[PDB]
RNA sequence: AAAAGGGAUCAAGACAAGUCAUCAUGGCCUAAAUAUUGUGGGCUAUAGACGUGCCACAUUUUCCUAAACAAAGAGAUGCAAAAAUGUGAAUUUUAGCUAAUCUCAAAAAAUAGGAUAAAAAUAUACAAGGAUUGUAGUCUGAAAUUCGACUGCAUGAAUAAG
């Protein structure tokens, strides 16, 4: 019922090259 | 309607002042200057009523106050006629006839 | 960067930004049907709230080259992007010179 | 997303709830257009203002706003000194 | 601090309430300058019902002008203040309508008709030429000058208990 | 005006019908025959083209009574897909006669033009050639348009 | 003066006959994205390709 | 007359009198008159005393004047405390809705405050 | 059209299409001076009435083969046909096959052409490339 | 003397009495309003523009019946074709002639 | 180039007459009128559309109610003024497919009009999609017929009598003089 | 018909006039950076002050009602009817046309009626005006916070014609 896990689930580390 | 018109020559009266000179004006120029004085007095009057006849009845009353000789445009006519009378001699003024005749 | 072809396939006036805008037109041609599906799932209020949130998150991860709003016409002769005419692919000035010399068919000086 | 009928703008953020009592470093983000959902009311953010990361502690009053509304990009204009 | 240029800040008694409204609604029925038309006859009680009078201008009786003036039969849009004596033409429709009103009240009947036409065909004056025939023949004239005063929400209104109807006290008094 | 929904609002903020007004409900009943005047009389209604709305019901009823009187079995009918009609207005104007006004005949135009000239308001020779000039500029004798061209002109 | 519930029976037949979407409630079905024709191939062929020299 | 402690002259529309209270406009005013069968062109001198008493009772229930300025002043004060961009603009007396500040920011400087006039 | 028995009506001068552009004479700041350009399209219309369907196609074939440079043409063809369109198309197959017997020589390809792949998707995208993109 | 413009009476089409007289001025100047029936059909232009066009139309049509009226219509001004036309807007100008504010400094 | 076309118009054109065919009017069965577009060697996206137009009264197999139901199902494709159902199709890649669909669709429009389930007789034909044009015509009463000429003579002679009797009786009003005489008689004070 | 009108065009030279940031080019410079790529930000800052524009400061204005009259241009990178829903922006759904055919699309002022006045200055009569701001929405687009265009409600600044 909760959609919160989607945000963190798709949160791939190093998304932005560098920082 | 006035019978004359005042036109000044720039800087020919000494001390920077202009030399005013009267000149006659044709009929069309006489009527335009006249009816433009009436519309000037009309636009300065206070409103009286309502409807579409507001402006028309305001101009028509000034046309009746003119024939009755009790309108403010008569003073505007006699005022420009005094200028001509006070400047009736400038027509043959020395300055006009001497623009560049004294090299 | 990864969308720039390793071999230049441009025959017009090449430029840093002309080569950049050509790579966005090729990247969008390949991913337009994919981007149209994500935009259809987001606007379909009949689907579950989860299906719309997934498509809404994936549309954000798409590379900027895939967006159509990044495309902007450029001058094939000068490479400028300010003051372009869609009918000739050139700036207002390059269109003037070529039109006077007769290199643009049909165009003539207008007087009326 | 302005129009309400298509939800708020959500961005992939590493919004992982902390283990009870564990120390979590603030979330560094450049997504200044990410609506402040209720699911991270209480977390510590570090929003990018173009040059620096200005810290932010989301509360129940910030729900609905954007993360960029709390990080000033320009500096106040002051005449003289 | 702002140092631009800014302009510096710097009559007769006004009219009474209702004076302006009564100015665009006054009805002038006579013009002293206009000449008295020779041979202009007045309207007899049965003149508006004679087919021979068609095409002739007749004057309204002095006592009828006060009644028609009491119920706002005249209107500022109409040109009455250009002549001396208010007189109305007798057209073919005036006889048709009047001849029906002469037979209706004679046999206890009631005629119900609508007057339709183009912009200024004369519908409102046709009503005046029915009220004129009514006053002269001892009728009860109940005329509603303008029907827009009852619909445009410009007069008081109150409901009737246990009914969907609504009254208009200020208008019914006037 | 009385053949449409009025501008009054009831406590529920809903527009009241012009026929629900007591005074308008009286003239309407007499015009339709509901209220019978024992001593007889006449109930005459006059339309206006200055500051007047358009009611398809009144105009339709007007066209239906004129067709029946003129002996025409193809009387107009409602527009099946229009929603600007009023059943109440149809019932009121169901059995009312109609007087269609138009321009005055040539003979009537002369009698009126001669009255304006005798008063000094029309400095013209009133002859047949001159009576037919005003009868043409006034849309085939519309009295009102005949005055704008004769009395309210800027030529005299 | 035609019942709305009765008009839909005709509006429904046209969709079946002409294979159109029957949405009497005006629900947001995102069909506006399906009717939009792709403009990809039109934009790609803007800069002429490298040719014989 | 007196409506909610405010004195109005006889030659004054009731529509315009109710519309002078912060929070009441052409919409709410039109519904108050219809509730008590007052034609829009009703002037102050025409209202019966009982109807005037009614109007005050209705207005008191409504959220007007001080109550409406609380909601507006609380929203502006909340934007300042949270530290939002808009809050800073209100405090500094500058345009709040993304307007060019090079010129023509007079009304912003004059009115934009944390405690607005209303 | 006279030799083919086609009664032609025209040429009808249709409204000329005028496009307009106002560009600055300079490539820089000088905007107070501009100039107008235009591309006037002149067009005619030759309508043929009571013309046999096939005969009207030979007319258009003769005009395309002997087309004059600098002229574009667009022809709308009308024809009357009975009901049951689908059934007629199938029957014609053998009639059209006999006419193409000698015309198949134009196209020649290796056995099981693999460069094409999906036949329909090829024509769809090959026509896009040929037609400039649309 | 019945005049119909676009199927409508002169008073139903032209709401300005000045335009009605200008339309039939040819018949008025020659005193022939009560001897001809005119059925006009106009297109394009404004109220006065259409009125002045009808003046020249009736004049030419009237001369087909009585060619000897041209000298009279000449002095009435119903034979001349007014060639005045709205000027075009010119680049660098706000309107045909009007120009933007010129700043000296 | 003019000589090249003068050579074609003198030697090659006359050969076209050997392969021409005479025009034959369409029989009663040919009730459809298709339209196909050609750009003469060009590739244009609009050369795939096929338009078809037929008349509901051409289908003699459909009765009155069945024909009126076909005008309702047609919807905005029906022209009440001309009484023609015009419909196009550019859904497919080839003209052949756009024509086959319209050929099958018209077979469904006729199969649905024959369906006795619902005749839609309660529904009146809606024509709000079409903008009807009103055409004005010259009044036939103004035609100067030998009979109307007599009507004009009577109208012109009856006008001279009215003016004559008024002049003889000294009654022709002349407002120009009525004011002059009045002002020139000390009557205005 | 005619006393016609407008547009384009308008030299050499000078102003070392403008542009090495369209393009092109001589010389001189950068070549792990004065080159190339992405995320976010900025070009939208604001004490004072200068330029063009819009609009308003009611009485020939504005507001309400009604059954008039245009031209030109746009739609294959698309103009969208009719119908239905919503106070509204707009939405649902596509008929037709890729066009003297179909659509945008409706002209407005005007003409003719009607309403409002102590229409701001005597505090119990604060006119017209629509800036500023609160709030709820809609459309385009990954994305509308810095920083978009429209809609509803509420708020109601200066402004007496300079
Ligand atoms: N029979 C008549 N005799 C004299 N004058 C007349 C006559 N009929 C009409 N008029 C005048 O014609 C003008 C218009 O007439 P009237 O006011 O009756 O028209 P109306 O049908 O009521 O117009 P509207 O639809 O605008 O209300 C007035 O000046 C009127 O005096
Ligand atoms: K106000
Ligand atoms: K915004
Ligand atoms: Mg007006
Ligand atoms: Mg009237
Ligand atoms: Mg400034
Ligand atoms: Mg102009
Ligand atoms: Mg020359
Ligand atoms: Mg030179
Ligand atoms: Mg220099
Ligand atoms: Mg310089
Ligand atoms: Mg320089
Ligand atoms: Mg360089
Ligand atoms: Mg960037
Ligand atoms: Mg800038
Ligand atoms: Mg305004
Ligand atoms: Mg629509
Ligand atoms: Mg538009
Ligand atoms: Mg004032
Ligand atoms: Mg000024």
């Amino acid at each position: 019922d909760s959609l919160t896990d989607l945000i963190s689930g798709y949160a791939t580390e190093n998304m932005n090259p560098g920082l | 309607a006035p019978l004359i018109k005042m036109r000044g020559y720039k800087g020919l009266a000494g001390g920077g002042r202009s030399l005013e000179v009267p000149q006659p004006i044709p009929a069309r120029q006489r009527r335009s200057t006249a009816f433009k004085w009436i519309l000037d007095v009309v636009n300065k009057k206070p409103s009286k009523g309502s409807g579409r006849t507001m402006f028309a009845h305001r101009v028509a009353e000034e046309i009746v106050a003119v024939v009755e000789g009790r309108s403010s445009v008569w003073d505007k006519r006699m005022l420009i006629h005094k200028l001509g009378t006070a400047n009736r001699a400038n027509l043959n003024s020395p300055a006009l006839q001497l623009k560049g005749k004294r090299f | 960067s990864m969308f720039r072809a390793k071999k230049l396939d441009l025959g017009c006036f090449t430029n840093v930004r002309v080569l950049r805008d050509h790579s966005k037109r090729k990247a969008f041609l390949e991913a337009e049907p994919e981007r149209q599906a994500l935009r259809y799932v987001i606007r379909n209020t009949t689907l579950p709230a989860r299906t719309r949130a997934v498509a809404q998150l994936q549309l954000t991860q798409m590379h900027a080259y895939t967006r159509p709003t990044q495309i902007r016409n450029r001058c094939i002769l000068g490479g400028k992007s300010r003051g372009i005419l869609r009918d000739f692919k050139m700036t207002r000035y390059n269109f003037r010179m070529n039109a006077l010399m007769g290199n643009i068919p049909g165009v003539k000086k207008a007087s009326w | 997303k302005r129009s309400v009928w298509k939800g708020p703008h959500i961005v992939p953020l590493p919004i992982q709830r902390p283990e009870p009592g564990k120390k979590i470093a603030p979330i560094r983000t450049q997504a200044r257009s990410a609506t402040i959902l209720p699911n991270f009311v209480g977390l510590k953010f570090q929003v990018h203002n173009g040059k620096d990361y200005i810290d932010l502690t989301v509360t129940e009053e910030m729900v609905g706003h954007k993360l960029g509304e709390f990080s000033a990009t320009r500096k106040p204009f002051i005449w003289g000194k | 601090q702002k140092l631009r240029f800014k302009k510096t800040k710097k009559s007769g008694k006004p009219p009474l309430p209702g004076e302006r409204k009564a100015y665009r609604k006054k009805i002038v029925l006579s013009n002293n300058n206009a000449l008295p038309v020779p041979g202009l006859e007045t309207l007899r009680p049965n003149d508006l019902a004679k087919q021979d009078n068609v095409g002739s201008v007749k004057a309204l009786p002095e006592d009828v002008v006060d009644a028609l003036r009491a119920m706002e039969a005249f209107k500022p849009t109409q040109c009455w203040g250009i002549f001396r004596q208010p007189s109305v033409l007798i057209r073919q429709e005036t006889v048709d309508l009047t001849k029906k009103m002469k037979a209706a009240g004679a046999d206890g009947k009631t005629i119900r008709m609508v007057i339709e036409g183009n912009r200024v065909t004369g519908k409102s004056l046709l009503l005046l030429q029915a009220m004129t025939h009514a006053f002269m023949n001892d009728w009860v004239v109940l005329h509603i000058p303008e029907a827009q005063e009852l619909t445009t929400a410009v007069t008081e209104y109150a409901p009737i208990e246990n009914s969907p109807l609504w009254t208009q006290p200020t208008y019914t008094l006037k | 005006h009385i053949m449409k929904v009025s501008d009054y609002r009831n406590p529920a903020f809903e527009l009241i019908h012009s026929h629900d007004l007591a005074l308008v409900k009286l003239f309407t009943d007499c015009l339709s025959g509901a209220t019978v005047m024992p001593n007889g009389g006449a109930v005459l209604g006059a339309t206006t083209r200055g500051n007047s709305p358009r009611s398809a019901s009144m105009e339709l009823a007007i066209a239906q009574r004129e067709a029946e009187k003129a002996g025409e079995k193809e009387v107009p009918q409602r527009d099946p897909y229009s929603k600007k009609y009023d059943d109440r207005v149809e019932a009121v104007m169901k059995s009312v006669e109609i007087l269609r006004l138009k321009g005055v005949s040539k003979t009537e135009a002369r009698g009126l033009l001669e009255y304006w000239a005798a008063s000094g308001m029309l400095k013209k020779r009133v002859d047949e050639s001159m009576v037919s000039e005003k009868w043409t500029l006034s849309g085939n004798g519309v009295v009102g348009e005949m005055e704008r061209a004769s009395l309210l002109t800027m030529k005299a | 003066s035609v019942p709305r519930a009765r008009l839909l029976q005709l509006v429904k037949a046209r969709c079946e006959l002409f294979s159109t979407t029957f949405n009497p409630e005006g629900i947001r079905t995102g069909n506006k994205i399906l009717r939009q024709r792709l403009k990809g191939p039109a934009l790609a062929t803007y800069y002429p390709r490298k040719n014989v020299g | 007359v007196f409506i909610l402690g405010v004195n109005f002259n006889e030659h004054k529309l009731v529509q315009k009198a109710l519309e002078s209270f912060y929070g009441l406009g052409q919409q709410a005013s039109a519904r108050i008159l219809a509730k008590y069968s007052i034609h829009p062109r009703a002037k102050m001198g025409t209202l019966p005393p009982k109807i005037v008493t009614a109007l005050t009772a209705e207005l008191s229930t409504m959220t007007i004047e001080n109550d409406a300025r609380r909601l507006v002043l609380d929203n502006i004060k909340r934007l300042r405390d949270m530290g939002t961009y808009r809050g800073r603009r209100h405090a500094m007396g500058l345009p709040v809705r993304g307007q060019q500040t090079r010129n023509q920011i007079a009304n912003a400087r004059k009115l934009n405050k944390i405690e607005r006039h209303g | 059209a006279y030799y083919l028995g086609l009664p032609a009506f025209g040429p009808v001068p249709l409204p000329r299409m005028i496009e307009r552009w106002t560009v600055p004479k300079s490539h820089f700041i000088f905007k107070k001076s501009q100039e107008n350009f235009e591309r006037v399209t002149l067009r005619r219309l030759i309508q043929i009435k009571d013309g046999h369907p096939e005969t009207v196609q030979l007319w258009l074939a003769f005009l395309q083969k002997h087309a004059y440079y600098g002229i574009g043409m667009k022809a709308n063809v009308w024809e009357f046909s009975k009901l049951g369109v689908s059934k007629a198309m199938d029957e014609s197959k053998s009639e059209v096959e006999k006419l193409l017997e000698t015309r198949w020589e134009h196209l020649s390809h290796v056995s099981d052409m693999k460069g094409v792949g999906n036949f329909e998707d090829f024509l769809a995208k090959e026509r896009l490339r040929i037609s400039g993109g649309r | 003397g019945e005049v119909l413009v676009n199927g409508k009476t002169l008073a139903e089409y032209f709401g300005r009495v000045h335009d009605r007289e200008s339309a039939v001025w040819a018949l008025r100047a020659t005193n022939r309003i009560d001897k001809y029936n005119v059925w006009v059909k106009v297109e394009g232009g404004g109220t006065t523009g259409q009125a002045e066009a009808i003046t020249l139309a009736i004049a030419k049509a009237l001369l087909a019946h009585e060619p000897a009226l041209k000298p009279a219509l000449r002095r009435a001004g119903c034979v001349t074709r007014d060639p005045r036309k709205v000027e075009r807007k010119k680049h660098g100008h706000v309107k045909a002639r009007k120009m933007p504010t010129w700043v000296k400094r | 180039e003019f000589r090249e076309y003068a050579r074609i118009a003198v030697w090659e054109m006359p050969l076209l007459s050997k392969y021409a065919k005479p025009f034959v009017p369409p029989t009663s069965e040919e009730v459809l009128r298709f339209r196909y577009t050609t750009y003469m060697g060009e590739f244009h996206p609009a050369d795939r559309k096929v338009v078809v137009e037929f008349c509901p009264k051409d289908l003699r197999d459909l009765s009155e109610v069945q024909q009126r139901k076909l005008m309702k199902l047609a919807g905005p494709r029906y022209n009440p003024e001309k009484d023609i159902i015009k419909m196009s199709c550019e859904k497919f890649e080839h003209q052949a497919q756009n024509k086959r669909y319209l050929g099958d669709l018209i077979e469904k429009m006729i199969a649905a009009a024959k369906d006795p389930k619902d005749t839609f007789e309660d529904i009146p034909l809606d024509t709000r999609h079409h903008t009807f044009t009103k055409k004005i015509s010259f009044p036939k009463e103004w035609l100067l017929t030998e009979e109307r000429k007599k009507e004009l003579e009577a109208a012109r002679q009856q006008a001279l009598l009215k003016d004559a009797e008024k002049v003889v009786q000294g009654a022709l009003v002349d407002g120009a003089d009525v004011v002059k005489q009045y002002l020139e008689s000390g009557a205005a004070e």
